[PDB]
């Protein structure tokens, strides 16, 4: 058995989800003369991987009682009562040997949308657990626990009346919820003394929970190659930054800049000021309760090109712990009727469930289109990729970190409605550097090299007066091509 | 003054075909 | 036999796969008392001619075990549900004869995306699949490999915890890989005494193997 140490830390969403299936069925009395009774069967939706199979082994262990588990997608059978009697025997057979819990997983292809199928098969056996449900009448006996993730592929015809009207979210273990999922798997393992949990819990801060027995597994994978009473060191761990690879970020596998807050940027009082209004919601949620002001979701940026706009895209890639979905401008468009609006959905869906979490939308001029004077140029209403991401923004964001990094070069092409104050409340412009920041342009590139002997410096800075920040960077390639151009005629 | 130089054909989801598999 | 030294350049992962697959079955009490083995599946995608397909036949030759083959879609038929038992009979003859190794090839049109593809053939041997895989735990087991390209074109639902979750991409040698390849190729045939292989790996830059 798993018990309940299985899923330790996570109280706050492990000691409301007993009050759903383990306290209707503790006593029936809570739910006399109080009129309806709302828990019938509980939806539950959120990050795929965190406990989903595992909290259906827990209720089975600590409350007594006729647990069936089903896997899901292996009834999956052209054969006509292979898919549809052994449902039928999913709900009698625990009726008479009460209680009647009942748990189902992976309803993803099962069930789907009106518009896929019609009158095949699969769409006969799916409307059988429409009245199978609706049919057992038992007062507090049975309960749905069915653990589903992405919620758009279900269809809306399971949430009508009472089936599935009970939503409830897992949320992330955050607040000391990923301490705990490392306890339990170096109790049987072998570790040395020279780790510490809560720096480990620390550094990183992207968890899909399927990923916490994989970074932990992966060291211990490292002690093999080196060595050929074992145990885990130090830098076994140590390694496991490198390739952090969580379950949800599988398609940004590009390469991320080092930055080391030197490297980049000239000024330092409008770099601080976007560090601090997206250090502030991931760390601690104690300090915008206290003063009640809403946190700010996303930022823009506009400005002459060659600043630093998108350099500075790659500084928060890596030093913020706050993951990092980065876009290619207008990539997120396919050529298809109904493609082209899932995937500016597909991606903001699958880093919400998960989300410490920055994204990087580029070139916002190929995304506001200049909607104002449409007359039909994406043809048939295809510009309606506009109100699409107005409708993943301001939804459900309470306590979810949804960054938008909005790098632009004309401000004027973007329609005011994602300017309206309820969306974005921080608006920076990063200005042209003076004498006094442009030497900090410089010495951002003449840090990591060999070079010469101190030469006139302050007298570059004072010259190149009327150009941008990319505009330094082709003073310093000319001054590097023309130091390898005369090795070679030095050579021989 | 504007004259509009594109039609921008953005849909069309083509026929399917079936594959009837033998019972028995 | 093609061994190990038919596979030239890539040193950087052929370390990868060794110690997934040799070091579970040449020692089976080293991964006892450091808890659960890691090792369950490993995804090969990138670019097609990267040598990809000659990684199979160096794990079945070099180590002593049953090496059972399966194709790309060749497991449908026209009957009452025999593709999501013909898979499944590849999977319970691999548990008769353990330990052995399978390999599955061409995961582009088994797996593929569930929102995106249509049928009910194609989008019950992607729910077949799911099944199998994380039911299946035997110790000392032929742990799946598959090699293709399009790594987009792959579910989720395969990558989470102990279906897919070493994944690594072949790379493409642009200083000093294609040295160890044309040295390989060209040791099974006589070559004069008037080629360079320093030279010729030195003036071509763009080749995928
Ligand atoms: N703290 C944890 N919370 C949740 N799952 C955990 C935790 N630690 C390890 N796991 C593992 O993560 C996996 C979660 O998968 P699960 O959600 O139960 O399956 P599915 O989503 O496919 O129905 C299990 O293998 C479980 O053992
Ligand atoms: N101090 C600097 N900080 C960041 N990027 C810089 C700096 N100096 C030169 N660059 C380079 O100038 C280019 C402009 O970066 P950025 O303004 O972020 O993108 P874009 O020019 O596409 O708007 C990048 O290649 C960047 O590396
Ligand atoms: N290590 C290797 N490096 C480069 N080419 C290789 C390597 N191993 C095999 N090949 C080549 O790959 C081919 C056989 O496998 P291949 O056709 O690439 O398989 P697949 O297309 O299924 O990945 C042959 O041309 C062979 O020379
Ligand atoms: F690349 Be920047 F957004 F012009
Ligand atoms: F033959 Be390979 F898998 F394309």
């Amino acid at each position: 058995e798993v018990g309940y140490d299985d899923i330790g830390g996570c109280r706050k969403q492990m000691a409301q989800i007993r009050e759903m299936v383990e306290l209707p069925l503790r006593h029936p009395q809570l739910f006399k003369a109080i009129g309806i009774k709302p828990p019938r069967g509980v939806l539950m939706y959120g990050p795929p991987g965190t406990g989903k199979t595992l909290m259906a082994r827990a209720v089975a262990n600590e409350t007594g009682a006729f647990f069936f588990l089903i896997n899901g997608p292996e009834v999956m059978s052209k054969m006509a009562g292979e898919s549809e009697s052994n449902l039928r025997k999913a709900f009698e057979e625990a009726e008479k040997n009460a209680p009647a819990i009942i748990f189902i997983d992976e309803i993803d292809s099962i069930a789907p949308k009106r518009d896929k199928t019609n009158g095949e098969v699969e769409r006969r056996v799916v409307s059988q657990l429409l009245t199978l449900m609706d049919g057992m009448k038992a007062r507090s006996n049975v309960v749905v626990i069915a653990a589903t993730n992405r919620p758009n592929s279900i269809d809306p015809a399971l949430r009508r009346f009472g089936r599935f009207d009970r939503e409830v979210d897992i949320g992330i273990p955050d607040a000391t919820g990923r301490l705990e999922v490392l306890r339990i798997h170096t109790k049987n393992m072998k570790l040395a003394d020279d780790v510490d949990l809560e720096a480990l819990a620390a550094e990183t801060h992207g968890y899909v929970g399927a990923d916490i027995a994989s970074l932990c597994s992966e060291a211990a994978m490292q002690q093999i190659r080196e060595k050929m009473s074992l145990g885990v060191t130090m830098d076994n761990f140590r390694f496991a930054l490198g390739n952090s690879n969580p379950s949800a970020l599988r398609e940004t596998v590009v390469e991320s800049v080092n930055v080391t807050w030197d490297d980049v940027g000239g000024l330092d009082e409008i770099k601080e000021e976007l560090k601090e209004t997206v250090e502030y919601p991931v760390l601690h949620p104690d300090q915008y309760t206290k003063f009640g002001l809403s946190p700010s979701k996303g930022v823009l940026f506009y400005g002459p090109p060659g600043t630093g706009k998108t350099l500075l895209a790659k500084a928060v890639a890596t030093e913020v712990s706050a993951n990092f979905i980065s876009v290619k401008g207008p990539e997120l468009l396919s050529m298809w009727y109904g493609e082209s609006e899932s995937n500016i959905r597909d991606i903001f869906d699958k880093a919400r469930a998960a989300a410490p979490t920055v994204v990087f939308l580029d070139e916002l001029d190929s995304i506001a289109k200049a909607r104002g004077g449409s007359l039909g140029d994406a043809g048939g209403a295809s510009d309606r990729v506009v109100n699409q991401l107005l409708t993943e923004m301001d939804g459900m964001n309470a306590k979810k970190n949804v960054f938008v990094i909005g790098a632009t070069n004309r401000p004027d092409q973007i329609d005011p409605a994602i300017l309206r104050p309820g969306r974005l409340d921080q608006l920076i412009y990063v200005p042209l550097p003076d004498e006094n920041a442009r030497l900090s342009i410089l010495n951002a590139q003449l840090r990591k090299t060999p070079l010469e002997p101190g030469l006139e410096l302050t007298a570059i800075a004072k010259a190149t007066q009327g150009f941008s920040g990319a505009d330094l960077l082709y003073i310093v390639q000319r001054a590097a091509k023309y130091a390898i151009k005369d090795s070679i005629e030095a050579h021989r | 003054a504007a004259a509009a130089a594109a039609a921008a054909a953005a849909a069309a989801a083509a026929a399917a075909a079936a594959a009837a598999a033998a019972a028995a």
